[PDB]
Parts: structure tokens; sequence; C-alpha cells
């Protein structure tokens, strides 16, 4: 078993990017809370 | 003026009250009054809290009785230690907090004989550990909002640090009221007595727990346990086929053994390991 | 130079030796 | 003899390098697909 | 003479006044700017951001004429604002004996007589911040009101700026006052007494005094009380290498969050640019296991302050910690980026901090701007490109309705920042011999308390120093020297402003002139001149020009 968890971290690679969720969709986020704030 | 830097201080007995207090009579706004210390000029430290009782049936915050925190407050005065009215305190039940039209009223007139009294919500349904829904309020000024002119005057990267709900955001708690960012006061005193107390057994692991069913229950899991793993020997073979992506939708109706497998192979451990240790340590110590 | 060569080898030691204790702590702590 | 003295230490702390740099970049990759989890 | 010698060389002020000349002679900054940034006129934080801009880059330039524009969105704001403009005046006339007491002749607290205490309280705070390290009668004249004054609010200014003059000197004669100032049981004087206490005692590790504040910080009830000691009792032992170890355990061992954290200060200026694998130990374990966020701010941001000797380095452990799970220490890490590499323009830590504004949280949008304006300063488009990618982008988040106060903060104190004096002042926590520069040290370390206190990161005209050389040949005679350079030469490019309503290599240079310290490589010795320098030309600053 410690064996099939220790041949086995490796593959973890190539992880590029956990991107969040976005910036310009997070700023039309904001926007859009803005606009519920000013309604 | 202010900095909106005010930092309370509180306790750790006046949040239970107010947890009590606010839950027992839970669907009404219940209310009542704040007696601690008013320190200096930014901060303020509540160290007890006492509750008033209702006056008829209806969810308000109706009236005060001068007579009852008169009397409660000298009965205190001759059996424990004086204190001083600050604040008080209403309850929105399942709402969060915020001042309503009802609530900013008696505020207003709490706020005429000192000027930092306190407006306190506290919200108990949705505070699960983490959270506890306080946020401690106070009016604004009016006049100045007719003014145009922003209050508060920031001198420290303080207040602006929790961020207001978009509900409170619907009601005056700017326009009208501000926020306070506080924090609570522990000491090891108190820390020891309730870490030590909650959950403690007393001999409960030095037994054998039911010795005909402990390997009842193993057999009672295990033979179940056969056609899950015939499960196993299911879901495996159409493996190499249609992506996983779609062995993720697509299992949404019916159980995997895979999940399911490791999940008894936990419990099938932990109900024998610890029967068996607990076992043999009472042949050593018992003879 | 080629003296510089081990000595600039082994500070990498010292701080290569942490690196497996820190993730190591936080096995443990991204649960907790 | 500085070719079997000074030159025998190039050849073994490579082999040091070879594998603990494989345990971190295993190891930190397994950090961040949970602390992807995590936020 | 020889019997001169110790004047000239021991009170140093031939590169007081000739540094002040250097910001006199050279002065390239711009009016527009801060037309830009008038357009926000509200009553929240932007009078002191603007007033906090032009003191950051007008130091020691005694340039009044951004602040005498107007006088009423100048005094808009007030209660802490008037302390603020008072208090932003010394550091634009910094480094200057005269204009002190006689551009502050109104600002007497016993002249004009206002409505605020604070206008006329607030200005010996600046007239400690002109006279840092500098002892005379800023020593006694801001010691003998201090025996009678009002509260703390013009305590404030003269206590701090009393223990800024007195830093690192162990006068008694602040010693005894600070004692009535530390003893008031006030939360107020907290941080009047608790910060110069300190400075007065930075490097003495006198532990009789140790022990009145710690012993003093642990009965009181207030927390400014508790956060000014907490750096105090940091600043009192400087580069130590084991001499606080058993402080730091103790001070880490205690349950108050606070002073884990003065520990984690203590740490960090008991290892300053230290590489020590004893201290890392701890330092790096605290930060993973402490659960208060202050504690775990400064942990990981006592990095590039123990670290700050290799900038190599801590872009390979901070970038792992960029992407941490709480704001806290993803705000930290960001600013261990600001510390450990501002002097450079490290391409891979501006790499490192390109994604860290898009961060939904806005101090670490905030802070993002804070180091990222740090670590471009005096550089053109050449040492890096993304010095223009950023000079539209703090416009860019400056100049929308909807951005944060804060989220805006770090770029309004950004342009502050990146204009600092002309391109003439920069910041240098390193000599060239190798030994720290412990007032940049002690002012970006203090510059880095802006939470819990504004013009406490005011504190950081200690940190700016000029990239300058300066040729000499008597000792006040000015050379005529012009040498030239080698290397590519749009390495010499300028701020240009825009003002809307065949390439020289052999750029000839005056006296006073400036210079990139990596430009101090490209440039070409005087060979043909009369003057020739008896010292290899390696080093800014002022060298003999022997007249050959
Ligand atoms: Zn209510």
């Amino acid at each position: 078993h410690n064996m099939s968890v220790k041949a086995m971290r490796f593959p973890p690679k190539s992880y590029n990017k956990d991107l969040e969720s976005a910036e310009e969709r997070r700023e039309r986020e904001q926007q859009d809370l803005e606009f519920a704030k000013e309604m | 003026a202010v900095d909106t830097a005010e930092q309370v201080y509180i306790s750790s007995l006046a949040l239970l009250k107010m947890l009590k207090h606010g839950r027992a009579g839970v669907p009404m706004e219940v209310m009542g009054l704040m007696l601690g210390e008013f320190v200096d000029d930014y901060t303020v430290r509540v160290i007890d809290v006492f509750a008033m009782p209702q006056s008829g049936t209806g969810v308000s915050v109706e009236a005060v009785d001068p007579v009852f925190q008169a009397k409660m407050l000298d009965m205190l005065k001759q059996t424990g230690r004086p204190e001083m009215v600050v604040g008080w305190y209403h309850s929105h039940p399942g709402f969060g907090c915020w001042l309503s039209g009802v609530d900013i009223n008696t505020q207003q007139s709490f706020e005429a004989l000192s000027e930092r009294a306190v407006a306190v919500v506290v919200d108990p349904i949705q505070s699960v550990k983490g959270k506890v829904v306080i946020d401690a309020f106070r009016l604004i000024n009016a006049n100045m909002m007719v003014l145009g002119h922003e209050p508060r005057q920031t001198t420290s990267n303080l207040g602006h640090l929790n961020k207001p709900s978009i509900q409170a955001l619907i009601h005056g708690l700017n326009r009208h009221y501000y926020s306070i960012t506080i924090n609570y006061r522990k000491n090891e005193l108190e820390q020891k007595m309730l870490l030590n107390l909650h959950k403690k057994s007393w001999m409960e692991g030095l037994t054998l727990q039911d010795y005909s069913e402990h390997c009842k229950h193993n057999e009672s899991v295990v033979k179940e346990m056969l056609e899950l793993a015939k499960n196993y020997n299911k879901a495996v073979e159409e493996e190499d086929k249609m992506t996983p992506e779609q062995l993720a939708i697509k299992n949404v109706g019916k159980q995997d053994p895979k999940r399911h497998l490791e999940e008894h192979v936990d419990v099938l451990m932990t109900s024998n390991i610890v029967q068996c240790l607990a076992a043999m340590l009472d042949t050593v110590v018992f003879k | 130079d080629l003296y510089s060569r081990y000595k600039k080898l082994q500070q990498e030691l010292e701080f290569l030796e942490v690196q497996e204790e820190y993730i190591k702590d936080e096995q443990k702590n991204l649960k907790k | 003899g500085l070719r079997q003295y000074y030159l025998s230490k190039i050849e073994e702390l490579q082999l040091i390098v070879n594998d603990k740099s494989q345990n971190l970049r295993r190891l930190q990759a397994q950090r961040n697909e949970l602390n992807a989890k995590v936020r | 003479d020889q019997t001169l010698k110790m004047i000239k060389i021991l009170s140093g002020e031939m590169a007081i006044e000739l540094h002040l000349q250097f910001l006199i002679r050279n002065n390239n900054t711009d009016l527009m700017i801060l037309k830009n940034t008038k357009d926000a006129v509200r009553n929240s934080v932007c009078h002191t951001a603007t007033v906090i801009a032009n003191s950051f880059m007008h130091c020691g330039t005694t340039s009044d004429q951004f602040l005498r524009d107007n006088l009423e969105w100048l005094a808009r704001a007030t209660n802490w604002a008037k302390f603020t403009a008072t208090a932003s005046l010394g550091v634009i006339h910094k480094g200057h004996e005269k204009e002190a007491l006689q551009l502050m002749a109104t600002y007497l607290p016993k002249d004009t007589s206002p409505g605020s205490a604070y206008q006329e309280g607030g200005g010996l705070y600046a007239l400690g911040l002109i006279h840092a390290n500098h002892g005379g009668d800023i020593i006694d004249y801001l010691l003998n009101q201090l025996k009678n004054a009002s509260n703390d609010i013009v305590r404030h200014g003269g206590s701090l700026g009393l223990g800024l003059a007195a830093m690192g000197t162990a006068r008694q004669d602040v010693y005894d006052l600070l004692k009535t100032n530390l003893y008031q049981d006030d939360a107020v004087t907290g941080e009047a007494a608790g910060l110069a206490l300190g400075l007065v005692m930075l490097g003495s590790k006198n532990a009789q005094a140790i022990e009145d504040m710690v012993g003093y910080a642990q009965e009181t009830q207030h927390e400014k009380i508790l956060r000014g000691l907490a750096v105090g009792i940091a600043l009192v032992m400087y580069g130590r290498m084991e001499e606080a170890d058993a402080l730091i355990e103790s001070l880490c061992r205690d349950k108050d969050p606070i002073l884990r954290r003065s520990g984690m200060y203590t740490v960090a200026m008991a290892y300053c640019g230290s590489g020590n694998n004893k201290a890392i130990r701890r330092l790096l374990h605290v930060a993973v296991s402490d659960v208060n966020d202050d504690v775990r701010r400064a942990a990981v941001e006592s990095l590039g302050f123990i670290l700050f000797r290799t900038p190599e380095q801590c872009p390979s452990v901070v970038s792992l910690l960029s992407e941490s799970y709480n704001p806290h220490v993803r705000y930290g890490a960001a600013m261990a980026l600001g510390i450990c590499c501002a002097g450079t323009g490290n391409k891979e830590a501006i790499n490192l901090l390109e994604p860290m504004t898009n961060d939904p949280v806005n101090y670490v949008r905030q802070g993002a701007l804070i180091a990222s304006a740090l670590i471009m300063i005096q550089q053109t488009e050449i040492t890096c490109p993304k010095v223009n990618q950023f000079r539209q982008l703090y416009s860019k988040v400056i100049n929308d309705k909807h951005d944060d106060v804060m989220a805006k903060f770090g770029a309004i104190l950004a342009q502050g920042i990146l204009d600092a004096g002309g391109h003439n002042v920069t910041i240098s926590l390193q000599s060239r011999t190798g030994h720290t520069h412990m007032p940049s040290v002690v002012g970006v370390l203090v510059f880095t308390q802006f939470w819990f206190w504004f013009p406490l990161s005011h504190f950081l005209s200690l940190a700016y120093t000029p990239t300058c050389v300066i040729g000499l040949n008597k000792d006040l005679k000015m050379p005529k020297v012009q040498y030239k350079s080698n290397c590519k030469p749009s390495t010499f490019a300028y701020p240009a402003p825009l003002e809307v309503p065949p390439e020289p290599n052999f750029q000839l240079l005056d006296n006073p002139a400036r210079v990139m310290p990596a430009q101090l490589k490209v440039l070409t010795m005087p060979e043909t001149c009369r003057y020739q320098p008896f010292k290899p030309l390696s080093i800014g600053g002022i060298i003999i020009l022997k007249d050959t």
C-alpha cells in the first residue's frame, strides 16, 4: 500500500494554473454588484 | 470626532447571555441592556449583560422599565460589584444584522443620555462555529448626510477590514449607522476550565463494547461488503471507455463502490483495533 | 575557481533540508 | 591530486540533488492540489 | 584642518546640505499628476493620501508650491489631517536647520491658538523628521516643551520626534520624560512612549529596560500601550544572532498573540540580513502554527528583513506562499517580496506580483501596489518593461469610481513612492561595504505599521538615500569635471511628462550628477580633464577629485 502511495506522486506535474475566477468577469461581477447597490 | 477604529472589547460571558436570551424567546425580537465600564473615547469594554423581560405579544423592542433597570441596577450594587450601563441590544432572529426604523428610534432615545451608547444585534440562527452575526453598530448624524459630508475621518487601517453585507447595505447601516470591528477577551483562567471539561470520558474506553455483539457487527458489515465488493467487481470493468468526466456526471443516480468501499474499511478497522487493545490492557492491569 | 563548488552546493543543502519538513507540516494543517 | 580530491566532491553532491529535488517537486504539487481545494 | 577634521567627518554636514544641494539643484517632478489625483474630492482618506503623496515625492527639497496652491482643500479634512498636514512639512524640509522654525512660526502652539491642537501639536513630529540622527537644540528644545505641555496631542509629535532625533543615543534625559510618558496609565500615550523608548535605546539590550517594558506590558488594559512597546522591545536589540533567542522563546511561549508577534519582530531584528538556520526554523514554523493573523503577517514579513542579503532566494520560497489560504499570509507574502527585492528590478518578483492585484481582497490588492511600487523606483523601461505597464495601472485604479478607497490608496501612495525626489532618492538597506543601513532598516520596519497609525509609515524619509556621485578638491570648492559613458545610452532615460493642455553615449555630467548604481560601471573615467580622481571610481557619494 505504501509503495502504491510513494510510486504515485510523480504524475503530479503540469498543474499550470488554478485561476480563481477571472479578472474581467470579476470586475464585471463587481460592476453588477455596484448596480445592485445603486438599485 | 472618531477615527473609525473603535475596537469594542466585551467578554467571554456576555455573548453567552446574548445567545441564551436571544435563543430562548427566539422568534420575537428580544432585547435587554449592556452593563460595562466605558473606557476611553475609542474603546468600550462591556463586561456584563443583563436581560429585560418583554412587554406583550408581538415582535418589538417596545419600551424600557426604569423601575426594573433602577431596581436591577442598584441590586448588584448591594449584592455583587458596581458597574455602569453603556449600551443595549436587540435580536434580529433569522435576519442577520441592521438597524430598522423601530430600532433606530429606541437607539436615538439611548444616545441622548450618553452619546456613545452601543447598538447591538445578535443573530442566533445563522451562527455555526466561526460565525455569530453580531456587528455592533451606532447612529451617524443625518444632518451631515444633508451636508453631504463624509464622517468618521479614517486615521487607522482598522475599520475597513470586514466587508458589510448586501442585506445591511439595503438598510441604513451607513447612511444612518456604522459598523465597529470587535474581538473577545479571554484568558488561561477560562480556556483550561472549558477545554478540560466539555467532552471528557470517564472509564468508557476501559470496557469491552457488548462482547457478544462486537463480532456480530463484524459480520453485519462484511456481509454487504461482499456485494459492494461485487460492485467493485462491476464498476472497474467499464473503464477504458467513455471519458471519466462522463463517469462523473453519469453516476448521480446510483451508488459507487469506491468511496462506499473505503468507508467500511475505516469503520471495520476502528471498530476492531480499539476493542482489541482495550481488551488486552485489562489482562495486565487486572491481575 | 573550484573551491566554491562544494561549499555553495552544501549551502543549498542547508536550504534544501527544511522544505520537506515544511510541506510535511502542511500535510496535516490543511486537514485541520 | 587535485583531480582526485576536489573534483571528487563534484560527482557526489549531485546525487543528493538528483533525488531530493525530485522529492520537493513531488511534494509541492501534492500541496498545490490541496491548497486549490482550500481556496 | 586636522583640528577641524572631527567636525568635517563626524558631524558630516557636508553630505547633509550637499545632498540638500543635490535636491535643490535636481528637481524633476510634476504638478499634472496631483491635478490628476485632484478629482477625487471627498472627505475620505484622499486628503491625507494626497498630502502624504507630495511629502513622499518631495523629500528634503523644500518645495512649497504643491501645498500652497490652496488652503481650503488642504484644510478640509480635520482632527488628524491637520496633524498630518503639519507632519508632512518636515520631510519636505528634511536635513535643513534654518527653514524649520521660521516657516512653522505660524505653527507654534502659542502663536495662533486655533480650535485644532493637532495642527499646532504635530509640529514637533516634523521637527524630529528634519533632524533625525542630528542631536542639538532639537533634543532640549523638544524636551523642555515636553516637561510642561498638553495631553497626548502635542506629546505624540514631541515624544516621537524627540526619540527620532535621539534615535539610538542612550540618553538618560529623554529616558526621564519617557518614563513618565510610559507610566501615565493611558492608551493614547502608548504610541507616544512605547516607540521612542526603544528608539533611544536602539541596539542597547538594556535588560533592566527590557524588564521595565515587557514587565509593564503584562498588566495594562489597553492596546496601543501593548503595541508601541511591542515594537520597542523588538527595537532595543539589533543584530545579535544568539543574544535574544531565550527572549524570542519567552514572548512566543506567551498566550498573547501581540507579544508572540512582537517576538517575531524581535527575531526579525536580531537577525537582520542574516542567513541563519536556527531563526528560520521557528520563524517559519510559527508562521505555520499560529492562529492569529497579525503574528502570521509579521511572521511572513520577517523573511526579507532577515534575508535581504540575497534577493535571489526569497522568490523561491515566498512565491510558494503567495497562494496561501488567508489574505493575511497572501498579503504579507507580497510585502515580503516588497522588502526583499525592492532595490532591484527583479523580473522574477514582478512575475510573482503580476496576478497579486487580481485577488478579491482589497488590502492584498493594495500591498500588491505598494510592493509593485517598491520594486521599480528610479527604473525607466530598460531594467524591466513593466514600469510603464504599471504607470497606466495606478492611474487605471485611481481614476475608477467603483474601486475601494483602500485599493486606490496603494496607488495614490504609490505615486509618491514612485516619483520620489525627482528620481534622485532611492531605498538602500545595504551599503557597498556589506554593512546594512540601519535607519533604512528601522525606516522600512516602522513603515510596515500603517495599519494601526497612518503617519507611522510617514517614518520613511530615513530610507530615502541618494544615487549621486560628487566630485571635490578642497573643503568647499567644487571642481569642473565632465566625464562620459560607454554602454547603451537609453538606460539614462528620464521621467519626461507629456503635458497635454545618431544617439549620444557621451553623457557629460557635472559634480551633482545622478546615476544608477547599475550605471556606476558603464561610465568612463575622466582622463582628458584637468581633474583626475585618486580614488578608483566605484562608489557614488562624495570623493576627492585630485586636480592634476
Ligand atoms: Zn431589530
